[PDB]
């Protein structure tokens, strides 16, 4: 769910031992994943189908200087609008910094 | 082989791995060979100097395809590992007992081992250390696939006979024929040599 | 630097070729919406990021290039930046700036920058702009700096050229201030946009109606006349129309599922046929100055007006989507011929759904673009753009957020501006002041609607020919107008003008000077607490306390130009 | 499986279409060569290519044969003469729902199409509700025969499965309880 | 030259 990590009002209702299984556990997926082809593989991306390249978002906080995998850099700044690829930006929607716009 | 052909094959082999209730021999070949081609198309885009046109476009939706298929089958089958990960170990060295194509590849059983370590130790620091000695060994439940229906199309032109269930008398069996064009409504167990064969498709 | 031509070539292609980020600055209005609506599309067909920033005064400006100095970027400026000198603000080193505006005259130093800069205009415009030439205004006075007959013959030389650059600068004084005489409002920006994406053939029904549309609010904002709004129909928009018209009537009365546009006489009202036809006339400017109905009359002169017309009374008081299509027609016919007016509009069509008409629409944008005040920036600005996206489609949800639209807001700021005007005439609120009339309230009605630029250009243009109208004699000055406001903008107030009813324009374009006059009050020494932070320089802003000595210094530059 | 993952396997059929723009070398995609595109000469692409072009303006789609009012008149008939399910198109309802969707500029008569498609959804769909109904009923076998049934129709039907899975727990159980 | 995946998929035959 969201970015791979446990908020704080759930680790306070955790045990050590819970704790311990959850750094196991992502230590064992990382792991995994590092070995898919040459640079490893993110299997939060492409979470669906793909309907199309581009996306339109909104900015939801003073993140700064982003850059797209063609370099092309992009200054990201609350409330403000663009348009992205989606494999650069898929991240940044988990994580809560961007919103999709209708 | 093309491959043209190998993403033919992957489609196929993703839609039987999201219909089947249990983990089919395993096809990462695929897979590597199409991250390959992916990371092939991506330099060679990378060496353009002109990038807004058509053609750049048309390649990067169909790597955005490609990679749709090969992460869905991989998460797919690692949820599949994580319900019951000792079960998974004891079916792929049975398989090799057998004799029979591998159920788990190299980096999937080494996933599968560590899991399986990681998910012990939490049930020992909690309440197996407590226990007394007789009560210290780790449960491992059975298998649980045994009533599981599918619906099942048939591909190939001789596939013969099969047999299911009676449930009119259940100490014995009845059999079917399946004419090359068919749709059934049937039992797992049943049609699981024909669909690791490929000779039937789930739906 | 000034683009007149070529814009496929000169503007776009720059663009398309990436080398730098791409950034598009907007004022927040409705025909900026509409070009805006426009372009991002055209992007997205070639697969351009880009990014968009909503702006409504130039101090927003100044913070977004100061904090960008290490940036590199194509800007675009949509609906700003032709009126002010944007070199003295920090544009960072390595940026260009394209500047897409409809507001006029240039900024000198914005027309002679070396190629930082550039400027786009519409065709044939610079016949009609009469630019001063670069020697008269733009001088190296770097230059300047330069035997005891030699140390005379020098020193005589040094003297005679100090006489004549005290005789060009004269010159050069009086030329820049016949050049900064007046403001005024050229064609709308959208309709340019349209020409740019019919030489690349992506051109379709929705971007002819968001140009239709975009069209239509600079007449309802009483922005451009009658005359060029029919110049501009009849010359840039028509070949277009024939395109998109439901000619699969012809294909055996099928009515498919495709947007269809027409063209076509229309009658002048605000919102009537969203309403009934009684309270649709009694809030109008034409009826109410007619039946003169602020005074104890009214109701007699317009029931006697609807005897004469030959209308019944149940037919105006009943909703107007009741009437059969025949009356309807007989009806229209009646009040189009009474009104006598040359205005017609685009109608937009699809499917069993309502016909939409695009002065409703833009009215329906305009009012959820700019209110309320209390709302941030951004979120009025997706608000304004949801409802533009609501009229193009026939789902029950969208059409039912655009009637409520239509039903609540649209009818309240109508009804309280001629609430103003009638409180202003029966109390007699407007007084001479000198040179010109003052109007100023006790109270206003409501504090949400007196920043708006629609609200407050359209009653005050209601507001002194009203005024005009009960007494001979009054049309020969201006009219200014103040507003308090109350709350977190306590002790402020908020002031505008218009010109006078009996002057004469050379031609259609509408010339004002109102706006340099309030600039020109800003000069003046001890200084007034006046904010000048809009992008339109007839609104201005006022502490409470400079109300005295702000009414002297305008009497006093109305009256230094009687001189 | 999901109508998603349906309309994606979908995607990948061939349709016929007209380019506007122009292109020389042709286009080598991991799923095989298309090009080259000449302007106003048709060639056949994938669907998701077709309506990638037609959202940039970039060609005209040339709607299937069995789009024809003829043809859906003929399906129609077979449907309703048949008791079973009649034989159809690959992927019918999620082409006819994506170029309904994409590109309902091209077809035509748009209104006899859509109204025809729907007509034969709404019989198939009964016919499915009565087979299962009647299967349900049943305690002598655990089969059936679901001839010419699309994938997105047997997508839809899942709750069959789970039904068929509880009801086999209680015959077992009666199996074993019967004495000796 | 121009691209082609049916080299690359060669090259990754004699690699593999």
């Amino acid at each position: 769910k969201y970015g791979g990590a446990l908020p704080a009002s759930v680790r306070n209702a955790l045990c050590d031992a819970e704790i311990q299984f959850f750094n196991e556990y992502s230590s064992t997926l990382a792991r995994f994943q590092s070995n898919l082809g040459e640079g490893g593989v993110n299997l939060l991306l492409h979470s669906a189908p793909p309907k199309s390249l581009f996306v339109q978002v909104r900015a939801l906080e003073d993140y700064g200087e982003f850059e797209t995998s063609d370099g092309t850099q992009v200054q990201l700044s609350k409330d403000s609008l663009h348009s992205l690829p989606r494999q650069d930006c898929e991240m940044l929607i988990r994580q809560g910094v961007l919103e999709l716009v209708h | 082989t093309t491959p043209e052909e190998v993403l033919r094959k992957m489609t196929a082999t993703w839609q039987n791995e999201l219909c089947a209730p249990c983990l089919l021999p395993t096809q990462m070949e695929l897979v590597e060979i199409l991250l390959d081609q992916i990371q092939g198309m991506e330099e060679n885009i990378g060496k353009q100097t002109d990038k807004m046109q058509l053609r750049i476009s048309v390649h990067r939706v169909e790597l955005q395809r490609i990679g749709f298929i090969t992460s869905d089958y991989v998460r797919c089958r690692l949820q599949k590992i994580e319900s019951n990960p000792h079960d998974a170990i004891d079916q792929h060295k049975k398989r090799k007992e057998e004799g029979k194509s591998d159920l788990l590849s190299e980096s999937e059983m080494k996933f599968a081992e560590e899991y399986a370590l990681a998910e012990s130790n939490l049930f020992q620091k909690t309440v197996l250390e407590f226990m007394p000695a007789a009560l210290k060994k780790m449960p491992v439940p059975r298998g649980d696939h045994d009533d599981v229906m599918v619906y099942a199309k048939v591909t190939s032109d001789d596939v013969g006979n099969v047999a299911i269930p009676d449930w009119q008398d259940l100490n014995g069996e009845v059999i079917l024929e399946m004419e090359p064009e068919s749709c059934h409504l049937i039992p797992f167990e049943s049609v699981h040599q024909l669909v690791e064969d490929g000779n039937i498709q789930l739906m | 630097m000034i683009i007149e031509d070529n814009f496929r070539q000169e503007f776009y292609n720059k663009i398309k070729k990436g080398d730098k980020s791409v950034v598009l600055i907007v004022s927040v209005d409705t025909d900026a919406l509409c070009t805006t609506m426009i372009l991002t599309h055209l992007l997205r067909c070639d697969d351009i990021p880009f990014s968009i920033l909503a702006v409504e005064g130039w101090s927003s400006v100044e913070k977004i290039f100061a904090d960008s100095q290490e940036q590199k970027c194509h800007y675009i400026l949509i609906n700003c930046g032709a009126t002010r000198s944007l070199t003295r603000l920090q544009i960072p080193p390595a940026s260009i700036a394209f500047v897409i505006d409809s507001h006029r005259p240039f900024h000198i130093e914005n027309v002679y920058e070396n190629g930082q800069i550039h400027l786009l205009a519409n065709p044939s415009e610079m016949s009609e702009l009469q630019i001063p030439d670069l020697e008269s205004v733009i001088r190296e006075d770097s230059d300047d700096e330069e035997s005891y007959e030699q140390r005379m013959e020098k020193i005589r030389r040094k003297a005679i050229k100090r006489e004549e650059m005290q005789i060009w600068e004269r010159q050069r004084r009086t030329i820049l201030w016949r050049y900064y005489e007046s403001t005024w409002f050229s064609s709308p920006s959208c309709v340019t946009l349209l020409e740019m994406a019919a030489e690349m053939n992506r051109v379709s029904a929705e971007t002819m109606w968001f140009t239709a549309v975009g069209l239509n609010s600079a007449m309802a904002d009483k922005l451009i006349s009658i005359e060029m709004y029919t110049q501009i129909c009849v010359d840039r928009m028509r070949p277009f129309v024939h395109r998109f018209m439901p000619k699969n009537i012809v294909n055996q009365g099928k009515v498919d599922d495709l947007l269809h546009i027409t063209f076509g006489r229309e009658l002048p009202l605000a919102l009537y046929s969203h309403w009934d036809l009684f309270s649709a006339m009694m809030v109008s400017e034409y009826f109410s100055i007619k039946t003169k109905n602020w005074t104890q009359k009214g109701d007699v002169n317009i029931r006697h007006l609807l005897a004469q017309l030959g209308i019944t009374l149940h037919e105006t008081k009943q909703k107007f989507e009741a009437l059969p299509t025949e009356q309807r027609n007989l009806v229209v016919d009646v009040l189009e011929k009474e009104m006598d007016s040359s205005f017609a509009t685009f109608f937009g069509t699809l499917g069993y759904c309502g016909k939409l008409s695009a002065c409703d629409v833009a009215r329906a944008v305009t009012l959820r673009l700019e209110m309320p005040k209390s709302e941030t920036i951004m979120n009025r600005f997706r608000s304004g753009q949801s409802i533009l996206r609501s009229s193009i489609t026939g789902e029950r949800q969208d059409r039912l957020n655009l009637n409520n639209t239509f039903t609540s807001i649209c009818q309240r700021t109508l009804q309280v501006s001629w609430k103003t005007v009638a409180a202003a005439i029966n109390q007699s609120e407007i007084i001479p002041n000198g040179p010109y009339y003052l109007f100023s309230c006790s109270r206003s009605i409501d504090e949400d609607m007196v920043d708006s630029r629609h609200f407050l250009y359209n009653t005050a243009g209601f507001m002194i020919r009203a005024f005009a109208s009960m007494k001979k004699g009054r049309t020969t000055k201006p009219l200014i107008a103040m507003f308090p406001l109350t709350g977190e903008s306590a002790g402020w107030l908020v002031v505008t003008g218009v010109m006078p009813i009996a002057t004469i324009y050379e031609d259609s374009l509408l010339k004002t000077c109102i706006g340099r006059a309030f600039e020109r009050v800003k000069k003046m020494t001890p200084p007034l607490r006046i904010v000048d932070d809009y992008f339109n320089s007839d609104i201005i802003r006022l502490k409470s306390e400079d109300r005295t000595r702000f009414i002297d210094f305008l009497q006093t530059v109305f009256e230094g130009t009687s001189n | 499986m999901n109508a998603e993952r349906c309309e994606f396997i979908a995607g990948n059929s061939l349709i016929e279409v007209i380019p506007s723009i122009s292109d020389d070398r042709p286009i080598h995609l991991i799923s095989g060569d298309i090009g080259p595109f000449e302007a106003g000469v048709p060639c056949r692409i994938p669907v998701w290519t077709a309506i990638l072009m037609k959202r940039k303006h970039n060609c005209k789609v040339v709607a299937p044969q069995w789009m024809d009012v003829d043809e859906l008149k003929k399906i129609l008939t077979s449907e309703t003469e048949s008791q079973g399910l009649a034989k159809l198109p690959d992927h019918f309802f999620e082409i006819s729902h994506m170029l309904v969707r994409d590109a309902r500029e091209d077809i035509f008569e748009v209104e006899a199409v859509k109204s025809l498609v729907q007509d034969i959804y709404d019989r198939r769909d009964a016919k499915l509700r009565s087979s299962a109904i009647e299967f349900l009923r049943q305690n002598q076998t655990c089969h059936a025969q679901l001839d010419n049934v699309q994938l997105i129709e047997a997508s839809s039907a899942r709750a069959t499965l789970e039904a068929c899975r509880q009801m086999g727990a209680v015959v077992r159980n009666k199996h074993e309880s019967t004495p000796l | 030259e121009h691209y082609n995946p049916r080299n690359r998929l060669k090259t990754q035959i004699k690699r593999r």
